[PDB]
């Protein structure tokens, strides 16, 4: 979250708040050979076989209902 | 003062620039400050003192316990005068920042210039007053802002706090009209005050 | 010297008015920088309506500013020129308090050590522009204006005083040249952030509601109602004489009825010269709010023409150029059959929330989530065992 200012336009006065950026993850070169060594995990979505992404095709569902 | 630590509380109200004392009342709190300051560093070294606002909403550490003018005086140059006194919420700040300390044998003690009435509830200043004393927080008001253009309310505080405690609180009355903020400071006890230790 | 000034101030004067006066001497002897100020804030609000205003503030701007804040200096010049019908007068106060501001600031950053004075410089600027536009000096006032702009987006943020100052001289370029649009849409910013003083008054608001109602009226795009109401502009005020014919108008528009709109619009075309000229304007912009609306409500995202004819009470050969039209704007988008006499619509603009339509909307996201539900467990059970 970023802390913006802006005229929130309702009759209202300027608002200051807290907009939403996705963020994601990113490894350095440096680091992430080692985290991939330390992990091993089968994983439950990996985009491996049909059996995994079957699982997530599941989940998947389950994820957009809650949602 | 021996074995001491006071943190003052620096008010810029918006009847800090009232020209009340000369030139400014503000120009006369530096001196004020630097005042107090060298004088009970002189008596003593391990007294300490910390630089904290009473101003703006929310208060702001501009400086940490010391025994050097020059970092109280680097914050104090550049200071905002449009901030307002919100004394409830500051209270319980400076028992905060009063836990750590050069070393714990040294008192808890506010000192704290009012330039403008009470901004808060009358009653919750009375409930907080007792929160403070049990820890052994006294606090000393150099008073003239509450009597610019209000009644004096801040007698029932002190009484409330008043209790066997490391040091007292104590109230100094000083005059808003012209005589000079340091010159009145100087002439009350700062360092001829005391406690019940 | 001043005293004699606060004499003559006093004799004309109302008994009322008179322990303002007595505050502003008695305040600058004690010294009271607070006080001198509060008083004199006071004054200039409300009695900026009568000429006493002239005596005071100028000797007292020119006199003793140094004390109080730069804000309310410039506070007072500005109510003193509101009323001023002079531009010899207006522009000359200006470039003389300039000066004043550059020298203060030599002393006061120091003393303080803190303290803005950057306030008082854009507010300034946006005066003379203004100055400028009355004038009909376009050319200056156009240049003024971008420079501040610019100037302005370094800064994080200023206060609302600032920007509502700079918004109220944008609107008054923007309803002179007669662009409409942009003078609605600049006057929706000066009244969410408006100044929280109190100079904006009852009468202030109906002169502003006019031109808003004006050119929203006259446009066929502008469906900004529901921000309208809300706004204190209309909020306080309804039931003044501008607000019986000129709401009643906006109403009809709102429940998309032609035969009211028609009775009222003949009776105000006598009355009014701007609606004389521009009747063609009037009757499209109806038009076009019933139809965007019809296709909204149903789910179903295409409806025939002879159905919208119905709607907007026009014949259905008058329908078939509109919607033309409607697609030229990208107010509506999608394609036009005349092999079925249908319009299929792909792209509808979002209507106005009313609490009717949030209802429509609940409704069908629940809907869309009985599927989900169903259609989750159907998958579970087949192929249990592979879920690896």
């Amino acid at each position: 979250y970023v802390a913006i200012e802006q005229v929130k336009d309702d009759g209202t006065s300027t608002e200051k708040t807290f907009l939403h950026l996705p963020c994601t993850i990113e490894a350095e070169e440096a680091e992430e050979i080692g985290v991939e060594h330390l992990l091993r995990d089968v994983r439950d979505q990996a985009a491996g076989g049909l059996s995994i992404r079957l699982t997530n095709q599941l989940k998947s569902l389950k994820g957009l209902q809650s949602k | 003062m021996v074995l001491e630590a006071t943190v003052l509380v620096i008010d810029n109200s918006e009847y800090s620039r009232n020209g009340d004392f000369p030139r400014t009342r503000f120009e006369a709190q530096i001196d004020s400050v630097e005042f107090i300051f060298q004088a009970k560093r002189n008596s003593n070294p391990e007294n300490t003192v910390g630089l904290i606002s009473g101003a703006g909403a929310n208060p702001r550490v501009l400086s940490t316990f010391t025994a050097e003018f020059g970092k109280i005086l680097a914050g104090l140059h550049d200071t905002q005068i449009e901030g307002k006194l919100h004394m409830a919420t500051a209270l319980q700040i400076a028992q905060l920042t009063l836990k750590h300390r050069q070393n714990k044998v040294q008192h808890q003690r506010i000192v704290a210039f009012v330039c403008s009435p009470i901004s808060d509830s009358r009653d919750e200043l009375i409930r907080l007053a007792k929160t403070l004393k049990k820890n052994n927080v006294a606090v000393d008001i150099i008073n003239f802002g509450e009597i610019e253009q209000n009644t004096e309310l801040l007698d029932e505080f002190i009484a409330a706090v008043n209790n066997p405690q490391e040091e007292t609180s104590h109230l100094l009355t000083v005059t808003p009209g012209p005589r000079l903020l340091y010159e009145n400071i100087a002439s009350s006890p700062i360092i001829l005050e005391e406690g019940s230790s | 010297e001043i005293d004699t000034i606060l004499s003559t101030l006093r004799m004309e004067a109302d008994p009322s008015l008179h322990p303002l006066f007595e505050q502003f001497e008695k305040f600058y002897e004690e010294k009271l920088w607070f006080q001198l100020s509060e008083s004199l804030t006071k004054f200039f609000d409300d009695a900026k309506s009568t000429p006493l205003r002239l005596r005071l503030y100028d000797n007292f701007v020119s006199k003793f500013y140094d004390k109080i804040n730069q804000l309310s200096v410039v506070k007072y010049l500005l109510a003193s020129l509101k009323d001023s019908k002079d531009f010899d007068e207006s522009l000359k106060y200006l470039d003389d308090l300039k000066a004043q501001f550059q020298e203060l600031d030599s002393k006061k950053q120091r003393n303080n050590g803190s303290k803005d004075h950057g306030d008082g410089i854009l507010l300034i600027d946006s005066e003379i522009a203004r100055t400028y536009l009355l004038k009909n000096d376009l050319v200056k006032a156009r240049d003024l204006l971008d420079d501040l702009e610019k100037t302005l987006d370094k800064k994080d943020s200023i206060p609302l005083r600032i920007t509502n100052s700079f918004y109220s001289t944008n609107s008054q370029y923007f309803k002179f040249k007669n662009d409409f649009n942009s003078f609605y849409y600049t006057s929706l910013l000066y009244l969410s952030t408006l100044e929280p003083s109190t100079s904006i008054t009852l009468a202030e608001r109906q002169q502003l509601a006019y031109d808003l109602s004006i050119s929203a009226l006259l446009g066929d795009k502008i469906y900004n109602f529901g921000e309208l109401l809300h706004h204190p502009i209309m909020e306080t005020i309804v039931n003044d004489s501008n607000y019986d014919w000129l709401f009643q108008l906006l109403n009809a528009l709102t429940v998309g009825d032609f035969d009211k709109f028609d009775s009222l619009i003949k009776v105000q075309i006598s009355k009014i010269p701007i609606l004389a000229q521009h009747e063609s304007f009037l009757r499209q912009k109806i038009c076009l709010m019933t139809l965007i609306e019809t296709v909204f409500v149903k789910n179903i995202r295409m409806l025939s023409f002879e159905d919208i004819s119905k709607a907007t009470h026009l014949p259905k050969d008058n329908v078939e150029h509109l919607v033309m039209r409607a697609i030229s704007l990208g107010l509506l988008k999608g394609s036009i059959d005349q092999v079925n006499e249908l319009v299929t619509i792909s792209w509808v603009q979002p209507r106005i929330i009313s609490g009717d339509q949030i209802t429509k909307m609940k409704d069908r996201l629940v809907e869309w989530n009985d599927q989900v539900e169903k259609l989750g467990k159907k998958m579970e059970a087949r192929g249990q065992s592979i879920w690896v």
